[PDB]
């Protein structure tokens, strides 16, 4: 058991609004999500999208060259 | 090279049963069954379908009772130990056109006409493919020769099919009076084949709309319940001595 | 509190039986 | 009004009965409503809408 | 009524395969198989027995091959789609006398000659029952009449059997030179039938003797091991203060 | 809850004792004990089974002889 | 038995190989002996003892 | 210097066991 010194104040769940906080400070929420995760999103989408479009391009060149 | 190997892609058609709240067109199912009886059934079996399945969908009980009775089914053995024939009942399956697979191939140039009970589910883009293949017999591209006994069909893989073109105008007489054009009969028969592969589509669709609507409401209550229970924790003020 | 609760749960059980098994037609 | 209301939040047996009744009626109401909209969206395509229904020959 | 209802109880005969180290008399199996294919097989099936089953038991590989070639087995369909006939092979089951159970009943006055593959396992005291029944045809007791088409046999429950007497003297001719009396053929055909019901008996009995002997040795070691571990407890001296 | 015991226990090693000869030691007294303590129990188990079985054979025999002409 | 103990029981790895060898060789010795008793108790009743074996017309 | 001897003695036990469970005398 860890020895902990702290003071905690809590409010009853029936004395606060439960759902309005979902849409509070939304521009901050969208800004934080993008600004911290854009590199992560790029590292995940770019190789799957780059490989896919290359394969489509290759199949188009391979099909056309086999024609007459 | 490989373009013929895969086959020409089938376009998308606005089938009356497409859509999250769309039923089958039962008048077209009954018409497509008549097309099956008079055209397809000569060499295609539908062994998963029985006469009692048509009742309540496209025919009445007495209509399907009569229809079964016009066919002959091997029954027995009798008390003497010999097989006999009898008029069919509602529980009987649709008649097979051939005794076995080897007999089917021998009567069709060695190619086997597949069973049509699940064909719309057994091919990629099944409904649109069956409609396009039925109505897609045209002359081959230049430089392409089709060996004897086969017919050109770009939607069929490889291009050369062993089934002759059998959807021709006026090949069926419709009881309702609608013109039995090639597109009409191709549309009606794919409607019948769609129901034959997925007879539970309507019950399944009605369950989906009701329960996804109810489950979405349960998601709202569950979100409120979680947030209500966690609110005492999420709003609490914690005072400690540490700074950095 | 003992008989009232017993009748209340007996009502809940009977309603639940009518809800799970729905014999609307067995009222004959 | 108040009598049933007061009983629901004071006795869990009444509340459980209330849940069962609400589940039963809410389920039937949705099934009735879903089928009405299914019928409105599929006019003419039902088995009972076949013109030649009953004359096979 | 009272005593005829179960029938007359069969005796206990000394079968050569009885005893914990006793095998089948293989010469009597081969002899009893000739009785089957010359008397029994015209009305009784043995559908569980193949021609390969006899190889290494009563017949050689060549003998069993020539045996199966003597019979006509249906097969197919051919590439044209019809059922044809071919000589039997070793993998083929022993042939059926009738086409189905109703044909069997029609040929035997409405009674079914049961399949004899498991009959000694399918009756109480089965080997002795089959022998006593086959050799137990005689005149009924005074005041007992038997319906025409039936024969009296006290070993049959009820005393009226649709089987006629089939084991008349010299009904078969043996290959080795054994006088084929009723009792001799009755012995041989039960040796054949008993082996057919339990073809694993010889391997089963060699396994049982081997392992029961070995497990007995382990039981002696198990007892010694248990006693060795517990001896420190069982011989301990315990001193306590209490008296009463 | 542990017990609180006071006792002296002497034990000898298993490899210093005869292991098997104790099975047939004073054999007659063992049989004497087994029959002496348990003859009432063996009678309450064997008598109803044998008695009821014997009556059933006695019943079936007589009933079989009354129906015989 | 102590001379035997010094060669085989001293190391478990050897004593394990001793139990595997005895399982092998003991099982084979019982197999042969049970088969010999079966042959001696069933003279003339075997498949190789059929007199007309190989002579079926 | 015993771990190498315990390894060699347990390999012999493993080899004897393998020849014992599978008995490939017809294949040798
Ligand atoms: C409207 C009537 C018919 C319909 C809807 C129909 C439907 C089909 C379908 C879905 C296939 C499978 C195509 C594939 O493999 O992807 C097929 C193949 C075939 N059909 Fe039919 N069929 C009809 C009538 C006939 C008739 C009348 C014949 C013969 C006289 C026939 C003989 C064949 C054969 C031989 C094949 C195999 C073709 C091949 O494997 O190359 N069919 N048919
Ligand atoms: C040696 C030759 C045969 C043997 C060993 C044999 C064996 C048997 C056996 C074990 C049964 C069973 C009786 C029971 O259920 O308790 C039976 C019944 C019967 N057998 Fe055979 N059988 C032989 C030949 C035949 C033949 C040649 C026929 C017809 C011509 C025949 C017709 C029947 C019939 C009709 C029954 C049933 C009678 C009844 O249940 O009332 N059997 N036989």
């Amino acid at each position: 058991p860890v020895k902990l010194k702290a003071v905690v104040y809590a409010l009853s769940p029936f004395q606060q609004k439960i759902m309005t906080g979902l849409w509070k400070d939304l521009p901050e929420k969208i800004h934080h999500k993008v600004s911290e995760n854009w590199i992560s999103a790029t590292l995940l989408v770019t190789p799957v999208v780059g490989t896919y479009w290359y394969a489509q391009y290759f199949k188009e060149q391979e099909k056309l060259e086999h024609r007459f | 090279a490989d373009e013929a190997e895969h086959g020409l892609e089938c376009p998308n058609y606005p089938w009356p049963h497409e859509g999250i709240l769309s039923s089958y067109d039962h008048a077209s199912i009954r018409r497509g069954h008549q097309v099956y009886q008079q055209v397809c059934a000569s060499c295609h079996s539908m062994s998963l379908i029985s006469y009692r399945d048509l009742v309540g969908v496209a025919y009445t009980e007495e209509e399907a009772k009569a229809m079964a009775a016009e066919i002959e089914v091997v029954d027995g053995p009798n008390d003497e130990g010999e097989m006999f024939t009898r008029p069919g009942k509602l529980s009987d399956r649709l008649p097979e056109p051939y005794s076995n697979e080897s007999a089917a191939r021998f009567a069709n140039g060695g190619a086997y006409p597949p069973d049509l009970s699940l064909v719309t589910k057994a091919r990629h883009n099944g409904q649109n493919y069956v409609f396009a293949l039925l109505t897609g017999y045209r002359d081959p591209p230049a430089g392409i020769s089709i060996r004897e006994g086969l017919h050109y069909n770009p939607y069929f893989p490889g291009g050369a099919i062993a089934m002759p073109k059998m959807l021709n105008d006026e090949a069926v007489e419709y009881e309702d009076g609608t013109p039995a054009t090639e597109a009409q009969m191709g549309k009606d028969v794919v409607s019948f084949l769609s129901w034959a592969a997925e007879p539970e589509m309507e019950e399944r669709k009605l369950m989906g709309f009701k329960w996804i609507f109810l489950l979405s409401l349960a998601l709202l209550q569950a979100a409120y319940y979680r947030r209500l229970k966690w609110s005492v924790l999420k709003s609490r003020k914690l005072v400690l001595d540490v700074v950095n | 509190i003992d008989i009232q609760a017993a009748a209340g749960w007996g009502i809940a059980a009977a309603a639940g039986a009518i809800w799970v098994v729905q014999p609307f037609g067995w009222i004959k | 009004f108040e009598g049933f209301y007061k009983l629901i939040m004071r006795r869990n047996s009444v509340y459980v009965t209330f849940i069962i009744a609400g589940a039963f009626f809410g389920e039937r109401a949705v099934d009735y409503g879903v089928h009405k909209l299914w019928e409105r969206n599929n006019v003419g395509k039902r088995y009972e809408d076949i013109s030649v229904l009953g004359q096979r020959p």
